[PDB]
DNA sequence: CACACACTCTCCAATTCTCTAA
DNA sequence: TTAGAGAATTGGAGAGTGTGTTTTTTTTTTTTTTT
């Protein structure tokens, strides 16, 4: 069986904390982020770069008045994959409308949302289906705190002091951390699927399979409501023109001669570079 | 010989009739349509020769399907 | 423990709603008919519909075995001839 | 090691069949 | 001969026994014949 741990992280404060954050920040047009999002919204721009200098004055500027947060800068360099997840569900729930008018010349997307939106309402009336990483169009990062220069850098904030790769013991593993050295060995550039979009030949039926593991295998099984009430078990076909691919690139950091000691040999780490 | 030329021709010809559904590329080529047919369907069969008659598409959309029935069956 | 049973064609889904009312709709306005074109299109034309019914009506099966299903339960089962026969006593009164 | 493949062992309800049905 | 009550059989999903991988010949020495 699978034992049980308390950890006090409470995911869900955070979530709300974050969906604050991305509405009720304003550095010193509107909120910062909201802006950026516009622009996403708009097709202009696929990078939506999360600085952690931003959240560490938005949760100052709390701490004066009321303290209404977590920690979130040391609760993400703590575990910063979840907390990639978080911030797209929660830029996917605060996404503004487009505010031009943006050529839709290439909407295949667009195209499967409203084709698959019509024959799912042609029997919802009896006269989630999308998986949210299908429909974001936009990539999110982290930019790491800059100096602080102040006592909240007491050897806290990882992500400041750049780390060789030496120093990079087992125990960072998850954390959001950052090394300095030389490329050496950088790949060419490859389309990795995050999700395929499978078509059964009868049934009609797409069903989507999100992927994040190197290696999956088809599904080729059309066990959708219909083909299995109707036994007529179809397989399923690739749809690339419906799939999502995010360019993924493999580079190798190597560390540089003034950060090995006497008489050892440099190390390596791979980088797994994708998106913009 | 006579006979054999005239089963050469009758072969060619069905032959002929045989590649009038072959796709004119590789199978690979991926041609993909949606037959919009009624009740709004957006039914997807594959193939290329679909996309130049709808009753090729009709008629790949009948031999999709795996099942069969039984067909029974029976010198001293 | 048991399979989920094949659907067969039970009664009641003959009547379905993509069924005898839409056909009955649609015979006098969905195949057009000219006697001037090759008569294998009119054919297929005219098979399209009932091929199409059968589809949306149960993908399982092909087309001859529907049929096929279709004709031995019209010969077996007497409660399709009384819906004929009901439909032809409607259609005397005319 | 274990997840996926190929396949022997094994098993009830829909499909066929012929005695008794109308 | 017809619409309908009885026997009789066997294919399609699944329990299960045993599989099959990952898995590698670079670079570095040492020899040997020609060069
Ligand atoms: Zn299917």
């Amino acid at each position: 069986a699978l034992p049980s741990i308390q950890l006090p992280v409470d995911y869900n404060n955070l979530f709300n904390e974050i969906t604050d954050f991305l509405v009720t920040f304003k550095q010193d047009k509107g909120p910062k982020y909201m802006a950026m999002l516009q622009k996403v919204a708009n097709r202009e721009l696929n990078s939506v770069i999360i600085d952690l200098d931003d959240i560490l004055q938005y949760q100052n500027e709390k701490f004066l008045q009321g303290t209404q947060a977590d920690d979130l800068v040391s609760a993400i360099q703590q575990n910063a994959n979840h907390f990639t997840e978080l911030f797209c569900r929660a830029i996917d729930n605060n996404m503004p409308l487009p505010t031009k008018e943006i050529d839709y010349k290439d909407d295949v997307l667009d195209v499967i949302l409203n084709q698959r939106r019509l024959r799912n309402e042609r029997m919802l009336s009896d006269r989630e289906l999308f998986p949210p990483n299908l429909t974001r169009r936009y990539f999110l990062y982290f930019k790491p705190l800059s100096q602080n220069c102040a006592r909240r850098y007491r050897k806290k904030a990882i992500s400041s002091k750049p780390l060789s790769v030496r120093q990079i013991k087992g125990d960072f593993l998850g954390q959001l951390i950052t090394v300095r050295g030389i490329i050496t060995r950088v790949s060419d550039v490859k389309p990795a699927v995050e999700v395929i979009a499978y078509t059964c030949d009868q049934c009609g039926y797409e069903v989507f399979q999100e992927v994040n593991s190197r290696t999956f295998t088809p599904l080729s099984e059309c066990t959708s409501e219909e083909c299995s009430q109707n036994q007529t078990k179809g397989q399923l076909f690739m749809s690339t023109r419906a799939s999502k691919f995010s360019a993924f690139q493999e580079c190798k950091i190597q560390e540089l001669s003034q950060q090995v000691p006497v008489g050892h040999i440099p190390r390596s780490l791979n980088i797994h570079v994708n998106g913009t | 010989g006579f006979e054999l030329s005239k089963l050469l021709q009758k072969e060619h010809q069905m032959r002929k009739n045989v590649i009038k559904h072959t796709s004119a590329r590789h199978s690979r080529f991926g041609g993909l349509l949606s037959i919009q047919t009624p009740d709004k369907t957006r039914l997807t069969v594959s193939g290329s020769q679909a996309l130049v008659d709808e009753k090729i598409a009709l008629q790949k959309l009948d031999d999709s399907k795996k099942w069969n029935k039984r067909i029974i069956k029976k010198e001293g | 423990r048991k399979r989920r049973p094949q659907v067969k064609l039970t009664a009641e889904k003959l009547l379905s709603d993509k069924g005898l009312p839409y056909v009955l709709k649609n015979a006098h306005k969905r195949i057009r008919i000219s006697s001037k074109k090759n008569s294998y299109d009119n054919l297929s034309n005219i098979i399209q519909f009932y091929q199409l019914w059968a589809h949306e009506l149960f993908p399982k099966a092909k087309f001859k075995d529907f049929m096929k299903i279709c004709q031995t339960v019209g010969k077996t089962d007497p409660v399709l001839r009384e819906y004929r026969v009901s439909l032809f006593r409607d259609e005397m009164g005319m």
